[PDB]
C-alpha cells in the first residue's frame, strides 16, 4: 500500500491545500487522519474523517482554521488550510486507519510533505534513554486518567519513527503487535502507567518512540523518547 | 459384514439409559435471546462461531457472507459471493480466513487480514457435486464434503486436493472435526456416518441404523462420541470406541427432521434445530427434552455453540440470527 | 327503556371497535412475519379506527342518547375536528389499500419494487396529514360556518349540543374530498380487479371467491358511508329538512364501518387468522 | 468394498458400559464451567440486558 | 459504544447496513427462475440465444424486469437435496427435447418428480419443448413410429396435420401429470424451435400470470 502526499512549502502568515493520494488499498473502507509533527515538538493529531465522511473530528487548537474532505472515486484526501498561523508550520502526515473488532488503526503512514510559514494529557517522563544494543529497553508513559474503558480494551498506541522517514505503528492496545514489526516489542499497563519493552536491541530500532491515546478523538500524543544508540 | 454387526451387538453390555437412570436430571433450562442479528436478505444456510467466541460468519442464500460482532451486534464484514447459492460457511481457527461453498462446485477461501477489504484468497475446484460442508484444519488445509459422495482434504497454498475420501453412496451433507483435529466424521444421505482419518486418508469406522438422510453431525467435546441429526425427526449419539449408537433423542410429538446439531461445552446439553420453527435442548445423558428455543419465524437451519460455551447462536430461514444465553 | 337500549348498543359497538383494532394493531406490531409493506397500511387503518373509537364514540353516544353536550365550545370543536379527521383518514386508508391491491394483481412483476416501505410510508403520511389539515382548517377557521350564520344559529337552538353543520359549497367540497375521489378510486380499482379475477377464474376453469370478497368489501364501505355522505351533501341544498334522528343514526353508520374495517381487511383473510 | 469392510471389522472395541461411564465422568467433571448448563450470573456474561 | 473506536465500528456497521439495504432493493426487484432439463434438451441453446462448474447464472431483462435464471451444471442424478434451495423461485423452466422419441419417458418421469416435489409446491413450471422443427422432419419423413413408443398415440386426436397431432399429443401427455395433482401451481406449456427470440417474452408472460394468480389467491379472489 502507498499514501503519497503533495503540497506544502513557504507561505506568508494568514494564507494551502494538501493532497494525499492512495494506491494499493481500498481507500473508501479506511478512515483517514492528518497528524502534525513540528521540528521542535513531537506528533500532533490534527484531523480525522471517517470511512463514509459521516463523522469528522478536529484538533482542539484548530477547528475552523482547517477543513478536511475526501473523494473515494479519485481515492484522494484533501486538507484545506485557512488562516495559517506561525504554529502551523509542522510536517503533515496522512495516516490510514480502520475501525472494526480486531482492527489495527494507524497502521500505515504517508511520507509527508514539508510546510513552512478538557482533553486528556499524556506525558512521557523520560526524554531519552541511553542503552546499548543487545539489551532490553523500557519506555514508560502516563495518562491523566484511567485509559481502560468498560469494554476491557485500553486504547493506547505505540509508534516508532525511525530518523529520516515516517512513523510506523508498533503496538495497539498494549497486547497486539503490528503486521510486520519484529517479535521483540511488547507492551503492558494497568490503566494509568504504561510500559513498552524490547527484549533485544537492533540497529534499526533506533528512532523516536511516541504514545497516543485513542480513548477520545482529540488525540493526546506523547512527548516521545529518543532511543539513542 | 455380518461379523461387524455381531461384534457390535456383543459389545453392547448395557444401554446408557440404564446406567444414567439413577443420575439427577437437569431442570427446565430456560434460555432467552439476548441479541438479534439481522441484515441478511434470503434464508440463512450456515453459520460458524469464531474461536474468540465473539465473531461469527453467516451465509445467506442471497449470496452474502456476514461477519458479525455478537457482543455488540455490529456487522464487522460483508462479503459478496460470486455464486448466489451458498450452503456452508466456515471461520478459520486463527480468524484470518473464511470459507464458503454451495451449488457451484467451488470452495471459496477469503483472506480477512489483508493490507488492502476482503479478497478471495483461493478458489478450490475439483469436486463434482455441490459443497455441503467445509471446515478448517488450519490456515493451510481444509476438509470439504460435497454432493458427489466425496470428501476432500485440500492444500490452500497449492489449491489441489491433498487427499480424497470416498465410500459414501449418498451425497455428504455435513461434517465435523474432532477436537484433536486428527480425524473427522461425515454424515451423508446414505443414512450412515463415516469416520475418516485425515493423515491416513481412509475410512476407519461406519455407523448405521439411522433411518433417513443425515442432515447434521457434531462431535462430543471429549472427542470419543458424536451426535447426528437427520430428516426422520431423531438424533443419534454414536460412540467411537463402542462402534454403535448410545442413545436416541426423539419424541412422539416431533415429526419433522433435524437440520443442525450442536453440543454444549461440557456435553451435558445437545441442541438440535428442527424444521418446526424452533430448537430443542436435550439432556445428552438421559434423552429428556429440557428446554426449547422458540422465536424463529421459519425453519431453523444452523446452530452454533461458542468455544467458551456462554452463548448459542441460531440461524434460520427468516434471515435472522438469535443469540440465546 | 329506549335510552338504556341505545346506550347498551353504543357501548357494545365501542367495545367491538376497540377490541378488534387492538388485536389487529398488536398482531402486525408483534409479529415479524406480518411486517410486509401492504400490512403496515392495515395496521395504520386499525390505529385510525381505534383512535376514532376512543376519542369520539363515547362522546357521540353521550350527545346522541342524552341529546345534549356537557362540555363547552372548546371541547366541541376538538371533538368535531377529531371525528372528521379520523373518518377521512380511515376512508383514505381504504383507498390506499385498494390502490395497493391494484398494483398487486394488475402489475404483478413490479409489485415489490413499486410498493415498498417508502411508498407505503408516503401513503400513511398522506392519510394522517391531509385529513388532519383539512379538518382542522375547515373547523377551527369557521370555514363551514361561513355564509350560514343564521343557519348555524337556527341549528344551535334545534341541536343544543354539537352538530357537524356544513354549508352549501363546503359540504360539496368535503364530500368530494373525503368520499368521492377515495370512493371513485376504490370503485374503479375494484371493478378492474373483479374483471381480472373473473377472467383468470374462467381461464383456469377452462383448463366465486372474487365476487363474494369484493361484494363484502364494497358493501361494507358503501352501506355505511354513502347514506351519511349523500345526506350531508344534499342537506344544505335541501333547505335543512333532515330529521335529527337520521343524522345521529347516520353518524352511527360510520362508526359501524370503523368496527367492521378490521374484520373485513384483516379477519377475512386466512393468513392473518392463522398468524393470530 | 470387501477390503474396507474387512479393515473396519478388525478394530479394537470396548463395552458400552465403559463408554457410558467415560461420558458421564467427562460431563460431571466439566459441568462446573458450563455456562449453558449452569446459568452464569448476569454480571459475568457479555450477553446481558 | 461509548468509546471512540466502538463508535467508529458502529458507523462502519451502519455503512454495511446501507449497502445491504441497496442490495435488498436490487434483490426484491428481480425474479429468480430455475432452469431444468437434460443433456439431450436445448437448455444450453436456449440460454445462449437469450443471452466442472456446478451452476450457471443468466441475467436477462425484458420490459425493464430483471430475471435471474439458474441452470445447475455438473450435478449427480439425485436432486432431492439442493432443490430445497429453490422453494422461493418464481418459476421452473423445464426444457424437453421432443424429437428424441427415446428419452421422452425419462423427461416425463423427471417432470412428474419435479411437479410432485414437496418443496416445489406453489412453484409453477413452464414447459419449453425444443426441436419442434426437428420433430417436424422426423414426423414427416417417417421411419420412426410414434405409436411404437406410446401405444396410446394411435387412439388420440388433436404444417402437416401429423406434425401438429404429434406436438399436441406430447403436450397432452405432459399436461396430464400436471392436471393429475395440484390448485397452488400451474403448468404453462410452450413450443420452441431450435432458435427463437420469443422465449424471453413468453417467460415474461408466464411469470406475470404466475405472480398475478399468486396475488389473487393470497387475497382470495380466485
Ligand atoms: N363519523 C363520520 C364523521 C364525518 C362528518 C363529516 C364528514 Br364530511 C365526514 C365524516
Amino acid at each position: 500500500v502507498q499514501l503519497v502526499e503533495s503540497g506544502g512549502g513557504l507561505v506568508q502568515p494568514g494564507g494551502r491545500k494538501l493532497s494525499c493520494s492512495a494506491s494499493g488499498f481500498a481507500f473508501s473502507s479506511f478512515g483517514m487522519h492528518w497528524v502534525r509533527q513540528a521540528p521542535e515538538k513531537g506528533l500532533e493529531w490534527v484531523a480525522y474523517i471517517s470511512s463514509g465522511s459521516g463523522t469528522i473530528y478536529y484538533a482542539d487548537t484548530v477547528k475552523g482554521r482547517f477543513t478536511i474532505s475526501r473523494d473515494d472515486p479519485k481515492n484522494t484526501l484533501f486538507l484545506q488550510m485557512t488562516s495559517l498561523r506561525s504554529e502551523d508550520t509542522a510536517m503533515y502526515y496522512c495516516v490510514r486507519s480502520i475501525y472494526y473488532y480486531g482492527s489495527s488503526p494507524f497502521d500505515f503512514w504517508g511520507q509527508g510533505t514539508t510546510l513552512t510559514v478538557a482533553d486528556i494529557v499524556m506525558t512521557q517522563a523520560t526524554s531519552s534513554v541511553p542503552v546499548t544494543p543487545g539489551e532490553s529497553v523500557s519506555i514508560s508513559c502516563r495518562s491523566s486518567k484511567s485509559l481502560l474503558h468498560s469494554n476491557g480494551n485500553t486504547y493506547l498506541y505505540w509508534f516508532l519513527q525511525r530518523p529520516g522517514q515516517s512513523p510506523q505503528l508498533l503496538i495497539y492496545r498494549m497486547s497486539n503487535l503490528a503486521s510486520g514489526v519484529p517479535d521483540r516489542f511488547s507492551g503492558s499497563g494497568s490503566g494509568t502507567a504504561f510500559t513498552l519493552t524490547i527484549s533485544r536491541l537492533e540497529a534499526e530500532d533506533v528512532g523516536v518512540y511516541y504514545c497516543m491515546q485513542h480513548l477520545e478523538y482529540p488525540l493526546t500524543f506523547g512527548a516521545g523518547t529518543k532511543l539513542e544508540l | 459384514k455380518n461379523q461387524i454387526r455381531d461384534a457390535r451387538k456383543a459389545c453392547a453390555d448395557a444401554t446408557l439409559s440404564q446406567i444414567t437412570n439413577n443420575i439427577d436430571p437437569v431442570g427446565r433450562i430456560q434460555m432467552r435471546t439476548r441479541r438479534t442479528l439481522r441484515g441478511h436478505l434470503a434464508k440463512i444456510y450456515a453459520m460458524h462461531w469464531g474461536t474468540d467466541s465473539r465473531l461469527l460468519v453467516s451465509a445467506s442464500q442471497d449470496g452474502k457472507l456476514i461477519i458479525w460482532d455478537s457482543y455488540t451486534t455490529n456487522k464487522v464484514h460483508a462479503i459478496p459471493l460470486r455464486s448466489s447459492w451458498v450452503m456452508t460457511c466456515a471461520y478459520a481457527p486463527s480468524g484470518n480466513y473464511v470459507a464458503c461453498g454451495g451449488l457451484d462446485n467451488i470452495c471459496s477461501i477469503y483472506n480477512l487480514k489483508t493490507r488492502e477489504n476482503v479478497r478471495v484468497s483461493r478458489e478450490l475446484a475439483g469436486h463434482t457435486g455441490y459443497l455441503s460442508c467445509c471446515r478448517f484444519l488450519d490456515d493451510n488445509q481444509i476438509v470439504t464434503s460435497s454432493g458427489d459422495t466425496t470428501c476432500a482434504l485440500w492444500d490452500i497454498e497449492t489449491g489441489q486436493q491433498t487427499t480424497t475420501f470416498t465410500g459414501h453412496t449418498g451425497d455428504v451433507m455435513s461434517l465435523s472435526l474432532a477436537p484433536d483435529t486428527r480425524l473427522f466424521v461425515s454424515g451423508a444421505c446414505d443414512a450412515s456416518a463415516k469416520l475418516w482419518d485425515v493423515r491416513e486418508g481412509m475410512c476407519r469406522q461406519t455407523f448405521t441404523g439411522h433411518e433417513s438422510d443425515i442432515n447434521a453431525i457434531c462431535f462430543f467435546p471429549n472427542g470419543n462420541a458424536f451426535a447426528t441429526g437427520s430428516d426422520d425427526a431423531t438424533c443419534r449419539l454414536f460412540d467411537l470406541r463402542a462402534d454403535q449408537e448410545l442413545m436416541t433423542y426423539s419424541h412422539d410429538n416431533i415429526i419433522c427432521g433435524i437440520t443442525s446439531v450442536s453440543f454444549s461445552k461440557s456435553g451435558r446439553l445437545l441442541l438440535a434445530g428442527y424444521d418446526d420453527f424452533n430448537c430443542n435442548v436435550w439432556d445428552a445423558l438421559k434423552a429428556d427434552r429440557a428446554g426449547v428455543l422458540a422465536g424463529h419465524d421459519n425453519r431453523v437451519s444452523c446452530l452454533g455453540v461458542t468455544d467458551d460455551g456462554m452463548a448459542v447462536a441460531t440461524g434460520s430461514w427468516d434471515s435472522f440470527l438469535k443469540i440465546w444465553n | 327503556d329506549v335510552r338504556a337500549s341505545l346506550y347498551s348498543l353504543m357501548v357494545l359497538i365501542i367495545l367491538t371497535t376497540l377490541v378488534g383494532n387492538l388485536i389487529v394493531i398488536v398482531s402486525i406490531s408483534h409479529f415479524k412475519q406480518l411486517h410486509t409493506p401492504t400490512n403496515w397500511l392495515i395496521h395504520s387503518m386499525a390505529t385510525v379506527d381505534f383512535l376514532l373509537g376512543c376519542l369520539v364514540m363515547p362522546y357521540s353516544m353521550v350527545r346522541s342518547a342524552e341529546h345534549c353536550w356537557y362540555f363547552g365550545e372548546v371541547f366541541c370543536k376538538i371533538h368535531t375536528s377529531t371525528d372528521i379527521m379520523l373518518s377521512s383518514a380511515s376512508i383514505f386508508h381504504l383507498s390506499f389499500i385498494s390502490i395497493d391491491r391494484y398494483y398487486a394483481v394488475c402489475d404483478p412483476l413490479r409489485y415489490k419494487a413499486k410498493m415498498n416501505i417508502l411508498v407505503i410510508c408516503v401513503m400513511i403520511f398522506i392519510s394522517w396529514s391531509v385529513p388532519a389539515v383539512f379538518a382542522f382548517g375547515m373547523i377551527f377557521l369557521e370555514l363551514n360556518f361561513k355564509g350560514a350564520e343564521e343557519i348555524y344559529y337556527k341549528h344551535v337552538h334545534c341541536r343544543g349540543g354539537c352538530s357537524v353543520f356544513f354549508s352549501k359549497i363546503s359540504g360539496v367540497l368535503t364530500f368530494m374530498t373525503s368520499f368521492y375521489i377515495p370512493g371513485s378510486i376504490m370503485l374503479c380499482v375494484y371493478y378492474r380487479i373483479y374483471l381480472i379475477a373473473k377472467e383468470q377464474a374462467r381461464l383456469i376453469s377452462d383448463a366465486r371467491k372474487a365476487v363474494k370478497t369484493l361484494g363484502i368489501v364494497m358493501g361494507v364501505f358503501l352501506i355505511c358511508w354513502c347514506p351519511f355522505f349523500i345526506c350531508t351533501v344534499m342537506d344544505p341544498f335541501l333547505h335543512y329538512i333532515i330529521p335529527p334522528t337520521l343524522n345521529d343514526v347516520l353518524i352511527w353508520f360510520g362508526y359501524l364501518n370503523s368496527t367492521f374495517n378490521p374484520m373485513v381487511y384483516a379477519f377475512f383473510y386466512p393468513w392473518f387468522r392463522k398468524a393470530l | 468394498l470387501v477390503e474396507q469392510l474387512k479393515m473396519e471389522a478388525n478394530i479394537d472395541r470396548i463395552k458400552v458400559s465403559k463408554a457410558a461411564a467415560d461420558l458421564m465422568a467427562y460431563c460431571e467433571a466439566h459441568a462446573k464451567e458450563d455456562p449453558l448448563l449452569t446459568p452464569v450470573p448476569a454480571s459475568e456474561n457479555p450477553f446481558r440486558e | 459504544t461509548l468509546s471512540a473506536e466502538d463508535k467508529a465500528a458502529v458507523e462502519r456497521s451502519k455503512m454495511i447496513e446501507k449497502q445491504l439495504q441497496k442490495d435488498k432493493q436490487v434483490y426484491r426487484a428481480t425474479h429468480r427462475l430455475l432452469l431444468l432439463g437434460a443433456d439431450n434438451s436445448g437448455k444450453s441453446t436456449i440460454v445462449k440465444q437469450m443471452r466442472t462448474s456446478g451452476i450457471f447464472e443468466t441475467k436477462f431483462q425484458v420490459d425493464k424486469v430483471n430475471f435471474h435464471m439458474f441452470d445447475v451444471g455438473a450435478q449427480r442424478d439425485e436432486r432431492r437435496k439442493w432443490i430445497q434451495c429453490f422453494n422461493d423461485v418464481t418459476a421452473i423452466i423445464f426444457v424437453v427435447d421432443s424429437s428424441d422419441y427415446n428419452r421422452l419417458q425419462e423427461a416425463l418421469n423427471d417432470f412428474k418428480s419435479i411437479w410432485n416435489n414437496r418443496w416445489l409446491r406453489t412453484i409453477s413450471v413452464i414447459l419449453f419443448l425444443n426441436k419442434q422443427d426437428l420433430l417436424a422432419e422426423k414426423v414427416l419423413a417417417g421411419k420412426s413410429k410414434i405409436e411404437d413408443y406410446f401405444p396410446e398415440f394411435a387412439r388420440y386426436t388433436t404444417e402437416d396435420p401429423r406434425v401438429t397431432r404429434a406436438k399436441y399429443f406430447i403436450r397432452d401427455e405432459f399436461l396430464r401429470i400436471s392436471t393429475a395433482s395440484g390448485g397452488r401451481h400451474y403448468c404453462y406449456p410452450h413450443f420452441t424451435c431450435s432458435v427463437d427470440t420469443e422465449n424471453a417474452r413468453r417467460i415474461f408472460n408466464d411469470c406475470r400470470d404466475i405472480i398475478q394468480r399468486m396475488h389473487l389467491r393470497q387475497y382470495e379472489l380466485l
